[PDB]
RNA sequence: GAUCGCUAUAAGAUGCACGAGAGCGAAAGCAUUUUCAACUGUGUCCAUUAAUCAAGAACGAAAGUUAGGGGAUCGAAGACGAUCAGAUACCGUCGUAGUCCUAACUAUAAACGAUGUCAACCAAGGAUUGGAUGAAAACCUUGUUCAGAACUUAAAGAGAAAUCUUGAGUUUAUGGACUUCAGGGGGAGUAUGGUCACAAGGCUGAAACUUAAAGGAAU
């Protein structure tokens, strides 16, 4: 038997009958609520990562990514009169936008802003 | 050595040569059970058949509520550093047999690595023919 | 002579734009001259959705881009052979 | 002026 | 169109020392630390054209004697 | 005690998604963030200072050479296991040179848009990258006029046709300026000679002899 020397502790972790141990959760089992889901936190006996959902699911085509270092990462949007299809910013208006950050909008209107990594 | 429902983390390792079904801790770090499609078959072409996926799961499930982990944080991962990010066929046989073996299932993540840069890929320039 | 207009590329400015390597044969290919799919799928199949929501939380879906070559496309079936007419229906 | 027909093959 | 550049610019005034602003040949003769900027390098062969077109130029029209030899 | 799972380090290489018939560059080429060129603006200056160019000179993918460092992954040679009549190959595994950086050589590619450079004229459209000037409250929506990469239609023009149209139009109704190349197919980019390189090779380059086709676009 392997487990007939384990023991359990909480945080619950099987040990042997020594706790750089790390434990990640999402945001939303700590928090109780659903509106965190797309985030992860670890806990050590240490920092937070989007989800790989979450990161993937908004990286538009027609837009122009923004990434800076706490990792920031963000996305030009849309105008509301807006008929192009493209939205790209200049190599200028990129280097100024480098949690709400955002309102840069003023520079190139913006929508996505998440922090997706903690370190 | 067991205790009460205890969460676990099913990280199904699905390829199209092998299937690998690993629940540990939710730290990672103690393996409960891990029973592969090799360990289940007898013909190498049947390593990764949905049968042999849900067969291993099957079994894999039996230890768990034997020694308390009741509920799974799936994980699904297929060989993806630079070769196909796609889940194999068995990966969907192994979770339904799980699911179907009563056990709760909390979160489900795709684990595949992405490469933000990556080095060669076999083949050579003109690739497999 | 020349089968298409563009030759099959889609590079007009530019002299020299970087290899990727095929999906399915892992072949170099030129970027645009490249057959990309976008495929959004969810990571429960719907075949078993009603299995994890039975005994269970929205199901997230899985974001990859597959690139091939012009020898795997034609083979996989992700583009055809057009007509000489329907060449260039680029819709 | 110049400029106002200035804001091409041979 | 331009002299070495393909481009073709029609900025121009509408009416209702050019060759001292040329020795850029110095200011990039920079050439020192960069010693691998080969971009530099054909861009200084350019400029020097430009100033030896200029210097046949105006010692034809006296504006220079022709002892004039530009050098580093 | 493999595969696999979490956590840690250290170099090497890489630079996903964003990434587009989008941008820049003479071409080769350029993708993590923190000197040069061009466009536009002008009631600024000079005054033909220009175009193309034998000789001559820069830059020039990959491979390859020499000497160092580096040496993860992949991998000409090679060794295995397959399949096969054989397979000295395609399939799988392992693996030296190379793959990386520095310094010096080599200077060739389907180095292609197979389309030389410069200049005038030439049907109809929508969209696009950077401007400036109006409208509309930097970003988006509209008008105007340039520069740039393109795309759509043609009952027209051209062509052997495919197709081209911002030319491959304005050519027997034959002449805008300049440079380069070709003369049926082979022998042959071979011999000899000359020259450059450490070398592989590069550049220049025949003749004897042989033969009624070779080739192009469309049915």
């Amino acid at each position: 038997e392997p487990f007939s020397k384990k023991e359990w502790y909480n945080v619950q972790i099987v040990v042997n009958k020594q706790l750089g141990r790390v434990v990640e959760v999402n945001l939303a089992d700590l928090m109780e609520n659903e509106k965190f889901g797309a985030y992860n936190y670890k806990f050590k006996c240490h920092g937070l990562k989007l989800t790989t959902d979450k990161l993937r699911s908004i990286v538009k085509k027609w837009c122009t990514l923004i990434e800076t270092s706490i990792f920031c990462i963000g996305f030009t949007s849309r105008k509301s009169n807006q008929i192009k299809k493209t939205s790209y910013a200049k190599s200028a208006q990129i280097k100024k936008i480098r949690p709400k950050i955002v309102a840069c909008s003023k520079v190139f209107s913006m929508d996505n802003v998440y922090i997706r990594k903690v370190k | 050595g067991s205790t009460k429902d205890a969460f676990g983390v099913a990280h199904i390792y699905a390829t199209f040569n092998d299937t690998f079904v690993h629940v540990t801790d939710i730290s990672g770090k103690e393996t409960i059970i891990r029973i592969t499609g090799g360990m289940r078959v007898k013909a190498d072409r049947d390593e990764s058949s949905p049968y042999a996926a849900m067969t291993a799961a099957q079994d894999v499930a039996k230890r768990c509520k034997d020694l308390g982990v009741t509920s799974l944080h799936i994980k699904m991962r297929g060989e993806g550093g630079v070769y196909s990010k796609t889940p194999g066929p068995g990966a969907q046989a192994a979770l339904r047999a799980l699911a179907r073996a009563n056990m709760k299932i909390g979160r489900i993540e795709d684990v595949t690595p992405i490469p933000t840069d990556c080095t060669k890929r076999k083949g050579g320039r003109r690739g497999r023919r | 002579t020349s089968k298409r207009r563009n030759n099959g590329r889609s590079k007009k400015g530019r002299g020299h734009t970087q290899n990727v390597r095929c999906s399915h044969c892992g072949r170099c290919v030129p970027k645009d001259k490249a057959i990309k799919r976008y495929q959004i799928k969810n990571i429960v199949e719907a075949a078993a959705v009603r299995d994890i929501s039975d005994n269970s939380y929205k199901l997230p879906k899985t974001y990859m881009k597959l690139e091939y070559c012009v020898s795997c496309g034609i083979h996989g079936r992700v583009v055809r052979v057009r007509s000489r007419t329907d060449r260039r229906n680029r819709l | 002026t110049a400029a106002s027909e200035a804001k091409n093959s041979y | 169109g331009r002299m070495y550049n393909p481009g073709r610019g029609i900025s121009r005034r509408c009416i209702p020392e050019d060759l001292y602003f040329l020795m850029r040949a110095v200011s990039v003769r920079h050439l020192e630390k960069n010693k691998k900027d080969k971009d530099a390098k054909y861009h200084l062969i350019l400029i020097e054209s430009k100033i030896h077109r200029l210097t046949r130029y105006y010692k034809s029209a006296k504006v220079l004697e022709a002892s004039f030899k530009y050098d580093a």
